């Protein structure tokens, strides 16, 4: 049972204390999803050293080493729901938004989205990635 | 290296670092050629025309420049003379306001206007190989010369439209040209070392697709990769944006055809 994009409860620091799904998040799958450019495409901006097989991580975002020792779960999930709530004017994409874009296209096809905008990541995929991020206590 | 000199064929000094144009001094200290973000091996490929695969197309365009084409039975050279003279300095100052059009026009638009209305020849696809080879020939004969696009006068409202597009986030990734190229140049997105997104080196010959790449083709690709819908090639929006990005490299040498990743 998911919490849809528009229904997420987000406090004044951008945090989301409630999981987007009841499906507990799979750290393993999470790991995977962050390297897939089709989904999260995280290591384009982020290093994760624990992802030793990573291969050419970007340096646009800070290294994600130890992010579970500095931010609580609810802030980490907030960052994935809508990074802008936590980091105003951030270049980090908003991964569970579906409104307010400017010329959004279907993937990298260049064609306009007609109809429902889907989130960059599903509830499951976000929960999977957060589950993972929470293992980075270093 | 980022601070090594770029000299082409041993004769052509390329200014690859320059003081920020006044309209942009606000945002960084220096403007830099995209050449200065490439690896040594890659930088090497532009230091000499026998190694720059982009120059193969330029030589083919040198032939086309002299080929009568269209119903008028004329070739470019028939009106413009030898290309190294008739196009001397010209890439430095486009996109510019063209009185006969009442608009800022691109080099590509001017070429096609000559093709259909003076040569009686079919238009070339705006980002196709014919047009990009020719634009690269035109560029190549001005290499060394400081890019100097007017940003005021009758160009001004185009320049500002281009400027607003440059700072608008697009796509479901919600990113602007400046998101990547102004805030984060010198960082890495994955394998790519982020430049300031200058176009002083276009058409670029890229190792990725082993062909010349036209300005509007990169623009399209760039918006596409915000997961967004790019404007049309030749559109007034990209004409606007091109004028604008061009002015972001005022003072840098004309460099095209350049070699990039
Ligand atoms: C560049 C377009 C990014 C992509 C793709 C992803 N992130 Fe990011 N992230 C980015 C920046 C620039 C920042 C720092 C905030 C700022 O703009 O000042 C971040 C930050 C995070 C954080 C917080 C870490 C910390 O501050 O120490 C987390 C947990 C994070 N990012 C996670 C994350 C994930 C899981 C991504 C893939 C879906 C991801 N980011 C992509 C820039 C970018
Ligand atoms: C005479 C019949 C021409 C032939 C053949 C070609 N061009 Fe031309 N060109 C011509 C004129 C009279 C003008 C000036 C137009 C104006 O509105 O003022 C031009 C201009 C250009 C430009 C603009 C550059 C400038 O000096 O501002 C370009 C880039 C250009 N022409 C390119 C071009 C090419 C590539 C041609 C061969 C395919 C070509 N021209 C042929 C007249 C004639
Ligand atoms: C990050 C997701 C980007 C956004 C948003 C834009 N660009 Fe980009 N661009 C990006 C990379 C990773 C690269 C390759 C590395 C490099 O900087 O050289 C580029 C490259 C360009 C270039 C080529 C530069 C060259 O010297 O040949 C140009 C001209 C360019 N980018 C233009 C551009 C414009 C106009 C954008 C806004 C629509 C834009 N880019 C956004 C990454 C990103």
């Amino acid at each position: 049972a998911e919490v849809a994009p528009g229904d997420v409860a987000i406090d004044g620091q951008g945090h989301v204390a409630r999981p987007l799904t009841d499906a507990p998040g799979d750290p393993v799958e999470g790991r995977r999803l962050m390297t897939d450019r089709s989904v999260g495409n995280c290591i384009a901006c982020h290093e994760v050293t624990e992802m030793a097989d990573a291969q050419f991580p970007g340096t646009v975002g800070p290294s994600l080493d130890g992010v579970a020792a500095r931010y609580p779960e609810a802030m980490i999930r907030g960052i994935l729901v809508n990074s802008k709530n936590v980091f105003p004017e951030t270049v980090m994409p908003a991964y569970y938004r579906v409104e307010g874009f400017n010329r959004p296209g279907i993937a990298f096809t260049s064609k306009p989205i007609e109809g429902e905008i889907r989130p960059l990541m599903t509830a499951g995929q976000i929960e999977d990635v957060v589950a993972y991020l929470m293992t980075l206590t270093q | 290296g980022p601070d090594d000199p770029l000299v082409i064929n041993g004769e052509i000094e390329i200014v690859t670092r320059a003081p920020t144009p006044a309209h942009l001094a606000d945002r960084f200290d220096e403007i830099r050629s995209g050449w200065t973000f490439r690896t040594d091996d890659t930088q090497a490929l532009e230091m000499d025309d026998f190694e720059n695969s982009g120059m193969v197309f330029v030589e083919e365009a040198r032939a086309v420049w002299d080929r009568p084409e269209g119903t008028e039975g004329k070739a470019c050279a028939d009106c413009h003379g030898a290309v190294d003279d008739g196009m001397y300095g010209l890439r430095a100052v486009y996109p510019k306001y063209v009185e006969s059009a009442g608009k800022v026009r691109t080099v590509e638009q001017m070429i096609n206007a000559c093709r259909t209305s003076r040569m009686g020849a079919p238009e070339w696809d705006y980002i196709g190989p014919d047009m990009t080879a020719m634009v690269a020939l035109i560029a190549s004969v001005s290499r060394g010369m400081p890019v100097s696009v007017a940003i005021d006068g009758p160009a001004q409202s185009t320049w500002e439209k281009g400027r607003e597009i440059y700072y608008t986030r697009y796509g479901q990734l919600d990113l602007s040209c400046a998101s990547c190229h102004e805030q984060y140049f010198d960082h890495y997105i994955r394998a790519d070392h982020l430049s300031q997104g200058q176009i002083n080196g276009f058409p670029s010959y890229r190792l990725k697709n082993a062909r010349l790449n036209a300005v509007h083709d990169r623009f399209r690709g760039c918006i596409r990769d915000t997961r967004g819908v790019p404007f049309a090639v030749g559109s007034p929006e990209f004409v606007a944006l091109e004028l604008y990005v061009a002015s972001r490299g005022n003072g840098l040498s004309v460099e095209g055809p350049s070699v990039r990743n």
